[PDB]
């Protein structure tokens, strides 16, 4: 589960 | 429900909450001059970035690393001091009262502040360690400080590779220490949002980890993320100048000679 921007 | 930032106080006070859990941003690390890619002489204009997020995404930096090692550069040496937010979340140390602080932010003005290592979670990095983008070494971050400060682009002596801090980029995963979340979250009787937008992923999702019985206080310039989206019953909000509602609620506690004290000393010390 890595760094990603939300929705 | 529905819930005041003056019943929250009064909870504080009762030790009702004794096992506060913290999530903070980019916000409450502005009042120090550090700046917000989200706001505000653009901040992304100053740093020469196509939209903010670039900053920290790996095609854009082995394209051009400068705008990021530039930032680094700034955030090496203690060129900023905590501000009253920091100060609020070490008192709250101080009284036994901190779970756990988790942070967004790679400022390192959490610790500046006297919050000891072992109540931070730096979930989105530290510059204490270094990695080879191409063949994966590791590297002390002192290694590359010196090559950082002097603006030079720090090189794997093996791979010839760009060698980047452990800042985690967008894709990349985060620190083995953010997994203390599955801990601390279900422990947490109450739970702080200071100065995020939570617009990234998968800190955002932290906001949801506690049980539903646990009062979300967000101290934000306006409500945001899941507790916009998916709010509950003991939900509260304080919306504006985040320093502001964070004084507000020390006032509320009682604290706030304790405060103007623990602010003088330490900001005398540095
Ligand atoms: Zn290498």
């Amino acid at each position: 589960r890595t760094k990603q921007t939300a929705r | 429900g529905k819930l005041s930032l003056q019943d929250v106080a009064e909870l504080i006070r009762a030790r009702a909450c004794q096992r506060v859990v913290v999530m903070v941003g980019a916000g409450i690390s502005t009042p120090s001059g550090i700046p917000d890619f989200r706001s505000p002489y653009s901040n992304l204009q100053q740093y020469d970035l196509p939209y903010p997020e670039a900053i920290f995404e790996l095609p854009f930096f082995f394209h051009n690393p400068k705008p990021f090692f530039t930032l680094a550069k700034e955030l090496y040496p203690g060129n900023y001091k905590p501000n009253v937010t920091h100060y609020f979340l070490r008192l709250l140390h101080d009284k036994g009262l901190l779970l756990r602080l988790y942070t967004q932010n790679i400022d390192g003005l959490e610790r500046v502040s006297g919050i000891p290592a072992s109540k931070l979670v730096e979930a989105h990095g530290t510059f204490a360690s270094a990695t080879c983008t191409v063949c994966q070494r590791p590297f002390p971050g002192e290694d590359i400080r010196a090559d950082v400060m002097a603006d030079r682009v720090p090189r794997c002596p093996v791979c010839t590779g760009v060698v980047k801090p452990d800042i985690v980029f967008f894709g990349e995963p985060l620190p083995q220490r953010f997994l203390l979340h599955v801990v601390d979250f279900p422990m947490a009787d109450l739970l702080l949002i200071l100065g995020t937008s939570l617009e990234v992923e998968p800190f955002a999702s932290l906001t949801e980890a506690v049980r539903s019985s646990v009062p979300r206080l967000l101290i934000n310039r306006d409500l945001v993320g899941p507790l916009a989206w998916h709010p509950r019953s003991r939900d509260v909000a304080q919306l504006g100048d985040v320093v502001h509602g964070v004084e507000s609620l020390v006032e509320l506690l009682g604290w706030t000679e304790e405060m103007r004290d623990l602010v003088q000393r330490e900001t005398g010390k540095l």
